[PDB]
DNA sequence: AGTTGGCCGCAGTGTTATCACTCATGGTTATGGCAGCACTGCATAATTCTCTTACTGT
C-alpha cells in the first residue's frame, strides 16, 4: 500500500539506472516489495472491503417496522424496548442507524442569485384583508411585480384573484416596464398550473397561450417554498409596511392612483439597500422584449339570449335592443373595467 | 368517414395536402381521407406570416 | 366542448388577413354549413390565426 | 338390582368356480319435437344532463 508519492518515486528512481536494493533501503520498503511494485501499472494505495454483521442487524427489521408504522423516533423508547428482546449494547450504534431514517430539518443558509438584465421577472398576491369600501365588503387583494436585475417594483390593488384579473395585471406590469421579461416566476397556483403530473407541471392551457402570445416563459419555484421568490415577497413587506399602514381611501381608482404616486416617487426612485442604485438606472439598463400592439383580450365572455320584446338582461342590468335582435343569442363582452359590448356574428350591437 | 356525409368537420394545419400520406405514412389511406374530407368543404388557405412576431414588427415600423 | 380557450370573430383583425375575403368567413357565421354537412378547412403558415377561427366557429355552433 | 363386559353362538361376508340373464349394438321404419323466421313488447343497460364534490397549493 506505498501511497502514490511512494510508488511514482520507486518508479521513477528504479527507471533512472537506481539500482533497486538501495532503492528499498532509501525507501524503508523491503526489496521483494519494491521489486514487486516495479512491474506494475499504478500505486496501489486502496483496499475495498464489503459490509458486515452487526449487533443490531436482527432487531433492525422491528427497528424501521416501528419507525415506518409506529411514528417512534425516541432513541430511548426503542432501546428500551429492544433490551428486552435481547440486545446488549450501547445507543450509539442505534442513533446511527436511525438518523437517516429522520426528517432533514429545513437549513438556514440561503443562497444569493442576480439574474441578467431583461431575463427574470417575478409575481405574487397579498391578501389583504376584508373592507367596507362605500358600504360594501371586499376581499381586497395587491398584486405585485418585480423585476429581478434592476428591482422595480410595480403593484395593483384587486377585489378578485381571478385568471383574468392575474392576466390583466400581467399586461398593466408589462405596459409599465416597457416590455416582456424572458422569464415570469409565480407560485404553484391554479390560474398557471393544475399540479405537479409526477414531478413535471402542468401549464394552464389558457395561460400557456398567454404566455405564448406574449412570449414570456413561465416558471414556478416550488411547493411550499416562497424563498426562490425573495423579491417580490420583500417588496410586498415594504408596500405593506410603508403605503398600507395608515393611508386612507374609499375607492380602489383612489388607491390605486395613490400607490403608484408613491411607486414612481419613492419606492422605483429610492437605491437598494445591495444594488445600491436608483432602480430607474437599471431599469434604463434593462432590455425587454417589445409589446404586442394588440393585448390580449381578458374579459368575461358569455353567451346570452334576448326576450321576446327585446329586452336583454345581463346580471343585474338591462337594455332595450331592436326587434331583429329579439330571441336569438348574443355575446357580451364584459370589460374588467365595467365596459359591456354586445355582439351579434361579429356585428356590433347599439344597445340602448 | 363515419363523419362523412352526416356532420361538418372543421380542420386546421400548415401543412400541404400533398404532404399528409407523409404524415400518416400511407399514401392511398392519405388519399382516401383527403377524397372524402374535400368532396363537400369550402377551403380557406391564408397566406401570410405569424402574427405574433411579424405583424407586430412590420407595424411598430 | 374541450376548447383550449374561448375566442370569437371580435378580436379578429381583417386587414392582417387581407389574402382570403371577409365576407365567406361572415357566411360561415351564419351556419349555412351545418346543414350542407360540408367541411371547413383551414391552412396556413404556423401563427396565422387558424386556431383562432376555428374556435370562433365552434363557439358560434354552440 | 342394574349395567357393562366377556364369552359363546349365530350370522354375515369374502373368495373362487360356475351358471344365468340382461344389456348393448346394428338395421329398418315411423313419429314427434324442435328449430327457424317474422313481428311485437318489455326491461335493462348505456348514455346524457345537471349538480356537487374532490384535490392541491397559496
Ligand atoms: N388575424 C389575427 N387577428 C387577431 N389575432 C390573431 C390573428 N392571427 C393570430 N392571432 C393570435 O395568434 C394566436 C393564434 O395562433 P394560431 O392560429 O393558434 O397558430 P397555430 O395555428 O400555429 O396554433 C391567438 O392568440 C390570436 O390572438
Ligand atoms: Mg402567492
Amino acid at each position: 500500500m506505498i501511497t502514490r508519492g511512494e510508488f511514482f518515486m520507486i518508479k521513477e528512481m528504479y527507471e533512472r539506472g537506481m539500482s533497486i536494493s538501495d532503492i528499498a533501503r532509501e525507501l524503508g520498503i523491503d526489496r521483494k516489495t519494491v521489486r514487486k511494485y516495479i512491474h506494475s501499472p499504478n500505486p496501489p494505495s486502496k483496499s475495498k472491503r464489503k459490509q458486515r454483521k452487526s449487533k443490531l442487524d436482527p432487531f433492525k427489521p422491528y427497528l424501521q417496522k416501528r419507525m415506518l408504522e409506529d411514528g417512534v423516533f425516541n432513541s430511548e423508547k426503542l432501546f428500551f424496548e429492544i433490551r428486552q428482546q435481547g440486545y446488549t449494547g450501547g445507543k450509539t450504534i442505534l442513533k446511527d442507524y436511525m438518523k437517516p431514517f429522520r426528517e432533514t430539518a429545513k437549513k438556514k443558509y440561503t443562497v444569493r442569485y442576480e439574474t441578467l438584465p431583461g431575463e427574470q421577472m417575478q409575481v405574487d398576491w397579498k391578501e389583504v384583508g376584508e373592507v367596507v369600501i362605500e358600504g360594501k365588503k371586499v376581499k381586497l387583494s395587491l398584486f405585485v411585480a418585480t423585476l429581478g436585475y434592476s428591482r422595480m417594483k410595480y403593484a395593483v390593488f384587486t377585489t378578485s384573484q381571478d385568471q383574468e384579473h392575474l392576466m390583466e395585471c400581467l399586461i398593466q406590469s408589462f405596459k409599465y416596464f416597457g416590455g416582456v421579461p424572458k422569464k415570469v416566476l409565480f407560485d404553484n397556483m391554479k390560474t398557471v398550473t393544475d399540479g405537479r403530473e409526477q414531478g413535471v407541471v402542468k401549464w394552464n392551457q389558457r395561460f400557456s397561450e398567454f404566455a405564448s402570445y406574449y412570449g414570456f416563459i413561465p416558471k414556478v419555484c416550488r411547493p411550499y417554498r416562497a424563498q426562490t421568490k425573495g423579491k417580490v415577497e420583500r417588496a410586498i413587506q415594504y408596500i405593506m409596511d410603508h403605503f398600507y399602514v395608515g393611508t386612507a381611501f374609499e375607492s380602489i381608482e383612489e388607491l390605486n392612483f395613490l400607490l403608484h404616486r408613491w411607486l414612481d416617487q419613492v419606492a422605483n426612485r429610492k437605491p437598494n439597500a445591495t444594488t445600491g442604485i436608483s432602480p430607474q438606472e437599471r431599469w434604463a439598463e434593462e432590455s425587454l422584449k417589445p409589446l404586442p400592439l394588440k393585448d390580449y383580450d381578458t374579459s368575461y365572455l358569455s353567451y346570452r339570449k334576448v326576450h321576446w320584446d327585446g329586452s336583454f338582461s345581463y346580471k343585474g342590468e338591462q337594455w332595450l335592443l331592436s326587434a331583429e335582435y329579439a330571441g336569438k343569442e348574443i355575446l357580451v363582452k364584459e370589460r374588467l373595467n365595467g365596459d359591456i359590448r354586445l355582439y351579434f356574428r361579429g356585428e356590433e350591437i347599439s344597445h340602448v | 368517414a363515419r363523419r362523412y356525409e352526416h356532420a361538418p368537420i372543421i380542420l386546421t394545419s400548415n401543412k400541404s395536402f400533398g404532404e399528409w400520406g407523409e404524415i400518416v405514412g400511407d399514401s392511398v389511406l392519405a388519399t382516401a381521407m383527403l377524397d372524402r374530407l374535400l368532396h363537400h368543404s369550402i377551403i380557406f388557405n391564408l397566406k401570410g406570416e405569424s402574427y405574433r412576431l411579424r405583424e407586430k414588427r412590420l407595424q411598430e415600423e | 366542448s374541450k376548447l383550449p380557450y374561448r375566442k370569437t370573430i371580435d378580436t379578429f383583425d381583417f386587414t392582417a388577413q387581407p389574402s382570403v375575403d371577409e365576407r365567406r368567413i361572415r357566411e360561415l357565421l351564419t351556419l349555412s354549413f351545418i346543414d350542407r354537412k360540408e367541411n371547413i378547412l383551414f391552412l396556413g403558415p404556423p401563427g396565422i390565426g387558424k386556431t383562432h377561427l376555428a374556435i370562433s366557429i365552434g363557439m358560434e355552433a354552440i
